[PDB]
């Protein structure tokens, strides 16, 4: 058994961290006062949910989660909420003033002050480890803290913790949703300064799952509760293989040697199946082939694109509920007939599959009702690449002026690092037209 | 089309199902960054007081 | 008010789209680069797909098909053709084509080509074929063509020859049969009734090849090299009318009988072959195209499928009718406002 | 970043000042002693935002209260929410500025301010996070405007990291008490280019326009011009006071509004209009309040929108309400519209809902535009300015406390760059 540390970056990052400790406590019975009375080790031990909770001698368990914001209202909604026992207050950072939407304050400014807190609040947790495999960071692109200090924390833990995998579950900015015009620039800005010190992201278009929402919720507009609730399945899906008993995605050296062959184009599309609407009266339950299909619907993914016009490296499913391996063959055949998959010619054309028997958790009173089986795709598809497009397309109109640049360079940043990040994106886009593209 | 690494457990099991084969920056380097940024910020302010004291 | 862009100014078609477009006044261009658009009638090379569908509030629609260069490059064509099962090296109505590149470069099936040719030098069979890829030539004898192929820098296809085609008379020439097709948002695909016949001037002369003007039939070349252009027909274009009235009165059939039933099945098989990798019905921006066939039909009155072109033009006197079919049936189906010139091509048989 | 500093200044200043803190008492349910008597708690969530908290669990506002004569500030004193100021931060001198910026920056103005900016730090100290000023005051008298710009250039060296915020009332001989106005205003307009981060540039003409034509108030008063006033700057300081997501602060909001540090000077507008009496009974429809909104006559500055194009907009709508509906009608105004919105800032348009309407109404909707058509505000002050400057008439006055025509030349000259700089990012 080996510890994975969780820490939450931001609003974005904290509320979708919430949303995920809850669902997590829910599918490994923990209550919110932090017991379990199916673990029977009292005390301690090396199950593999101990990945991702430690254990006192009380009988609680603790998640090995930092959450960390610069403005205090967020994380104490946290330190009051219904999980306010599974905590520890030195788990929860909190500074006085916020980063204003603003990268360089995030990162220069404000960052300064609070690197060094919070990375002995991260050591803290490390101390009680006896084998660290390395962390899940979760933020924002778009927020000054979510993208300016967690870009700052990564090069630190890079030096800190030098030999550990490190983990991104990453927000990308929507319109719909977004809080601030200089959204494209923290977004570009903290990708640069992060990419070689993280080795898989998983990106996720608030745009994508706004729309998840409304056409498959019937929600008219998703607020960020609806947003998170879905996101946290996702993400419980992709983390279940730390948290038990398998032989797919075991550790986080995993992720990367299965989903990653190229270190910078480290960023797996993910799809998930099915969203049915929990006030849905009567629903015909779908079969292993429907929702494998369904993974291959661009609708039901995490970032909009068209995965025909790319290629794979890559492609994990992952099951919950009833599902046996003859039925996903089976799906896997037929969906190949029927469809445009195909990998890059140095590559295997494959699927590697992990079943876990135990259907999806649901939320009591969410929105998503339960099901017999679901399914997560993780395919690293350059087709991810169009959502840099569009990104950069956003920052260069807006750089080609110099809009809004000066709330930067009066955070002590300098105008150049704006054009330095950007070319690094024109790097990464051109990595992914040339491996995808012909 | 050929199942593959087969492992099965109580709680699931997982395999392979292949169709065709293959066709950093230092601490203080950091601190140095983090104070030009600070002295950059510093000067700034300083103009502007001596802007403000003429 | 819809609210359209315009990325393409040297498109004759849609041009005069954007023309009728304004002129409903319920439509307003808006500037090249302003993402508020409803319609895109995009740049040919390096459309940016990826930027589609992303503007809340704005159903948006584009006048290409990602992915449908796979059908209009003649490589990319010859490709699809023999990979694809439904369309198969078996194919009828495709001639026998091989994609060669020049050895400045080093996939590529010249070792495959030579083997074919050499059955048909040595089975006294017509042995003539094409080069292509302004830049075509005509031969019986392979090293003629490679050497072409390699002395120039890009990848070529080579194609058997029609060695014996239909011939119009008076004038013992020959012709193409350019046919267009319009793809909408929903993959109906709407033939339009009005074909060209793309004809040459010069009587047609099987001895010596190297003279094109009898061989080629490009508006381009006879309206270069060509003594006769314009004597039977204005630009050297016949229209369906006139070449109906000469099948049934020279050779007793119809144009749809001995000609358009296979041009229909062409065009529909070719469609709905490449229909999955280009589909846009459940994606977050939407397709259209107009395509343009190209057909030669021999002296047996069996047609063959020369190319497709992705940014077709039309010929003069058919723009006003065409043009409108294109706003309305793939655009104002998608953008409502306050006899049809088009066959829809469906078939659905049972086995 | 909680607490904001409030000061009004001049007799402009503390009337409309002394309306704005009637209004968001009444919206926050405190009385005129102080004492809360609410029924929701979004009531009191950010109360602390312009209110300080006293010993009978008494709300004072964090408000200081500036002039160069006692007449004004009097009368605020006895109006009907006069006690509920903190009574030593009425700070005032005897003498009257004459509507005259010179005696308010330079000889009456630097006589008090010291004891002005002793007031402002006791209030400063006593913040857990202080995001920085607002100031209300017009540019066209002499306290307000010459002391205000003065108090601000002070404030900017004591607090050189916190946000400033001013209402100014601009001039217009419409509404005209003295002809230097012109003068005072270009003086005061250099000022706030540089040293104010978000400006309200609240067109006394428009005011008077809004009055008349469309209120159908035949003979409009100061009265009826600051109920305007209350109203929109009700509106435009909601994200400040409930809880939200978005221009939630100073500094996010000057994020979100200015793309280059001179150009802060934005358009407010309100919708509905009302007239303070009529009451009127109709239900808006979001369609309807987001069509008015938009619409140059609900416009606080007199500029015609059409003639410039937005670089920035911030929406907010309050009442229960559809927030599909109101997403979908502010993409429709964008989209139908979207010449006038720069094609190089994309998303500038972003939208807040809150739930407490303001007293009267069951919905409305607060705009703030940074349009480049507010140029022709500066341009029309400019031309008012030269026909008196090219004559140096009414000089005598300013120089006579010191002043040298050249200033008044460096003013003149400075304003002029910023409508050109407005009128760079026009044609872009
Ligand atoms: N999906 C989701 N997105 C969120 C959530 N909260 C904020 N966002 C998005 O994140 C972006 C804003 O970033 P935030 O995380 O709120 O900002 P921050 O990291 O707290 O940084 P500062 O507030 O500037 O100190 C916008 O795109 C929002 O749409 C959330 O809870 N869920
Ligand atoms: N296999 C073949 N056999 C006989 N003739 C052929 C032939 N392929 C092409 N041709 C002749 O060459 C001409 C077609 O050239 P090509 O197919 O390359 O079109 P193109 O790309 O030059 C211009 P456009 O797009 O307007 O048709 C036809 O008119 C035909 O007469
Ligand atoms: N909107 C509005 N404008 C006012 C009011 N009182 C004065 N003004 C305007 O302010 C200018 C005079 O400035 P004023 O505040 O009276 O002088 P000060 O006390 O020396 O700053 C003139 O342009 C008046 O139109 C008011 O109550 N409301
Ligand atoms: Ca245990
Ligand atoms: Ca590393
Ligand atoms: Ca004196
Ligand atoms: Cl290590
Ligand atoms: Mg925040
Ligand atoms: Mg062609
Ligand atoms: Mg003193
Ligand atoms: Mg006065």
């Amino acid at each position: 058994m080996r510890e994975c540390i969780s820490i939450h970056v931001g609003q974005a990052g904290v509320q979708i961290g919430n949303a995920c400790w809850e669902l997590y406590c829910l599918e490994h019975g923990i209550q919110p006062d932090g017991q379990m009375p199916s673990d029977k080790t009292i005390g301690g031990g090396d199950d593999s949910f101990n990945t991702f909770f430690s254990e006192t001698g009380a009988g609680k368990h603790v998640p090995r989660a930092v959450f960390v914001d610069l403005e205090p209202t967020v994380i104490d909604e946290v330190r009051t909420g219904t999980y306010r026992q599974l905590f520890h207050p030195e788990q929860l950072i909190t500074g006085k003033e916020d980063a204003a939407n603003n990268y360089a304050r995030g990162h220069y400014t404000i960052g300064k002050e609070i690197i060094d807190l919070v990375l002995d609040r991260i050591r803290k947790l490390a101390d009680q480890c006896t084998g660290l495999q390395g962390f899940l960071v979760f933020h924002s692109f778009g927020g000054g803290t979510g993208s300016g200090f967690t870009s700052l924390l990564m090069e630190r833990l890079s030096v800190d913790y030098g030999k550990k995998s490190k983990l991104e579950f990453s927000i990308y900015p929507a319109p719909q949703v977004s809080t601030a015009v200089v959204e494209p620039y923290n977004s570009i800005l903290t990708t640069h300064t992060t990419l070689e010190h993280s080795d898989c992201a998983f990106m996720v278009d608030n745009e994508a799952i706004y729309d998840i929402c409304r056409r498959n919720l019937d929600i008219e507009r998703p607020t960020y509760t609806n947003l998170n609730r879905l996101i946290s399945q996702i993400v419980s899906s992709i983390t279940a293989s730390l948290r038990f008993d398998g032989a797919l995605n075991v550790d986080l050296t995993e992720f990367q040697t299965n989903l990653v062959p190229y270190p910078r184009i480290h960023f797996p599309l993910a799809t998930y199946a099915p969203v049915i609407s929990a006030e849905k009266a009567y629903h015909e339950q779908l079969s292993v082939a429907e929702i494998t299909n369904a993974c291959f619907e661009p609708a039901n993914q995490m970032v909009k694109c068209d995965p025909r016009h790319g290629k794979y490296m890559a492609c994990c499913l992952l099951y919950r509920g009833d599902v046996v391996p003859k039925d996903v063959n089976a799906a896997i055949a037929t969906i190949k007939t029927k469809r445009s998959i195909q990998f890059v010619d140095w590559c295997p054309t494959g699927f590697k599959v992990g079943i876990n028997y135990q259907p999806p958790t649901v939320v009591p009173g969410g929105d998503l009702a339960k099901v017999q089986r679901a399914v997560c795709m993780l395919s690293n598809t350059t087709a991810i690449a169009e959502a840099w497009a569009r990104l950069d397309h956003k920052f260069d109109l807006m750089y080609a002026k110099r809009a809004f640049v000066h709330w930067y360079v009066g955070e002590g940043m300098e105008e150049g690092e704006f054009s330095e990040a950007r070319e690094d994106m024109a790097a990464l886009e051109k990595d992914y037209e040339e491996v995808g593209v012909d | 089309m050929e199942v593959i690494e087969l492992n099965k457990c109580t709680s699931g099991q997982s395999f392979e199902v292949i169709l065709k084969p293959p066709s950093d920056p230092s601490l203080e380097e950091i601190q140095k960054k983090l104070e030009a940024a600070e002295e950059r910020r510093k000067y700034q302010e300083a103009e502007l007081l001596k802007h403000l004291a003429e | 008010m819809y609210t359209f862009v315009v990325r393409d100014e040297n498109s004759s078609v849609y041009a005069e789209v954007s023309r009728l477009l304004l002129a409903t006044g319920q439509w307003k261009r808006l500037r090249k680069d302003n993402p508020r658009f409803n319609l895109m009638l995009g740049e040919r090379n390096r459309l940016p797909f990826g930027r589609l569908g992303h503007e809340p509030g704005l159903v948006q629609l584009v006048n290409y098909y990602r992915g449908a260069d796979k059908l209009c490059r003649k490589a990319s064509l010859v490709k699809l053709i023999k990979t694809s099962p439904e369309l198969s090296e078996s194919c009828t109505w495709f001639p026998e084509s091989y994609v060669i590149y020049p050895t400045n470069l080093k996939t590529d099936e010249r070792e495959v080509f030579l083997a074919a040719y050499n059955r048909r030098r040595e089975g006294r069979e017509g042995n003539v074929w094409i080069a292509k890829s302004e830049g075509i030539l005509i031969s019986s004898e392979a090293s003629e063509l490679l050497d072409f192929i390699d002395e120039q820098g890009q990848v070529h296809v080579i194609q058997k020859y029609l060695e014996k085609p239909l011939l119009l008379e008076p004038g013992h020439r020959k012709f193409d049969i350019r046919s267009w097709v319009l793809v909408d948002h929903l993959y109906n695909i709407y033939l339009y009734r009005e074909g060209v016949l793309r004809t040459s001037s010069e009587p047609y002369n099987s001895a010596n090849f190297q003279d094109k003007t009898c061989h080629l039939t490009n508006h381009c070349i006879q309206k270069e090299y060509s003594k006769n252009y314009g004597r039977y027909e204005e630009g050297n274009e016949m229209f369906f009318e006139e070449f109906n009235q000469y099948l049934m009165d020279a050779l007793n059939t119809t144009l749809e009988n001995s000609i358009l039933l296979q041009i229909k099945h062409i065009i529909r098989s070719c469609l709905m072959c490449i229909e999955p990798a280009i589909s846009t019905k459940h994606l977050h921006y939407q397709s259209f195209q107009l395509f343009g066939f190209d057909f030669m039909v021999d002296e047996e009155l069996k047609v063959w499928l020369i190319e497709v072109n992705g940014a077709p033009a039309c010929a003069q006197k058919l723009y006003a009718e065409l043009c409108q079919g294109i706003v309305d049936v793939a655009i104002s189906s998608v953008f409502p406002l306050a006899t049809s010139i088009f066959i829809k091509l469906h078939h659905h048989h049972h086995h | 970043m909680r607490e904001i500093v409030h000061i009004q200044a001049g007799q402009c200043g503390n009337q409309i000042g002394a309306k704005f803190w009637e209004v968001i008492s009444d919206e926050h349910g405190i009385d005129p002693t102080g004492s809360y008597h609410g029924d929701s708690d979004l009531q009191l969530e950010r109360i602390n935002v312009y209110y300080n908290e006293a010993t009978g669990n008494k709300y004072v506002p964090r408000a200081i209260l500036v002039d160069l004569e006692p007449g004004t500030m009097d009368s605020v004193r006895s109006g009907p929410f006069g006690q509920i100021f903190r009574p030593d931060n009425f700070v005032f001198g005897q003498s009257g500025a004459g509507n005259n910026w010179a005696k308010g920056h330079y000889t009456e103005g630097a006589e008090l301010v010291d004891s002005v900016l002793d007031v402002v730090r006791k209030e400063s100290e006593s913040c857990d996070c202080l995001q920085g000023f607002q100031l209300t005051h017009s540019l066209g008298g002499g306290t307000g405007s010459g002391m205000g710009t003065l108090l601000i250039s002070k404030i900017r060296e004591e607090y050189p990291d916190r946000i400033m915020n001013t209402f100014s009332v601009m001039p217009s001989p419409k509404v005209s008490d003295t002809v230097v106005e012109p003068y005072n205003a270009t003086l005061s307009v250099h000022q706030l280019v540089e040293n104010t981060d978000e400006t309200y540039c609240i067109d006394n003409e428009a005011l008077y326009d809004i009055c008349f034509r469309t209120l159908k108030l035949t003979t409009p008063t100061y009265g009826d011009l600051n109920h305007l006033v209350s109203a929109t700057m009700s509106g435009v300081t909601t994200c400040l006071r409930f809880p939200g997501q978005l221009n939630a602060d100073l500094r996010k909001l000057a994020v979100n509004m200015v793309p280059f540090p001179r150009l802060h000077f934005f358009m407010p507008g309100f919708a509905p209009l009302t007239s303070r009496g009529s009451q009127q009974y109709r239900a808006l429809t979001v369609p309807e309040l987001t069509q008015q909104m938009f619409d140059s006559k609900n416009m606080m500055a007199a500029c015609d929108p059409r003639h410039g194009r937005y670089l920035t907009v911030a929406a907010i709508f309050r009442g229960r309400m559809s927030m599909k509906e109101v997403d979908e009608q502010m993409l429709n105004v964008q989209n139908k519209n979207s010449s006038y919105f720069v094609e190089w800032i994309p998303n500038n348009v972003k939208t807040a809902v809150c739930d407490i309407p303001p007293r009267g109404l069951k919905m409305s909707a607060t705009f703030i535009g940074n349009s480049t058509a507010i140029q022709e505000l500066f341009k029309r002050i400019s031309e008012q300015f030269t026909a008196m400057f090219r004559r140096k008439a009414f000089l005598h006055w300013y120089t006579g406390e010191g002043m040298d025509e050249m200033e008044f030349t460096e003013a003149e000259s400075n304003m002029n760059d910023l409508v050109s700089e407005y009128q760079q990012y026009q044609d872009a």
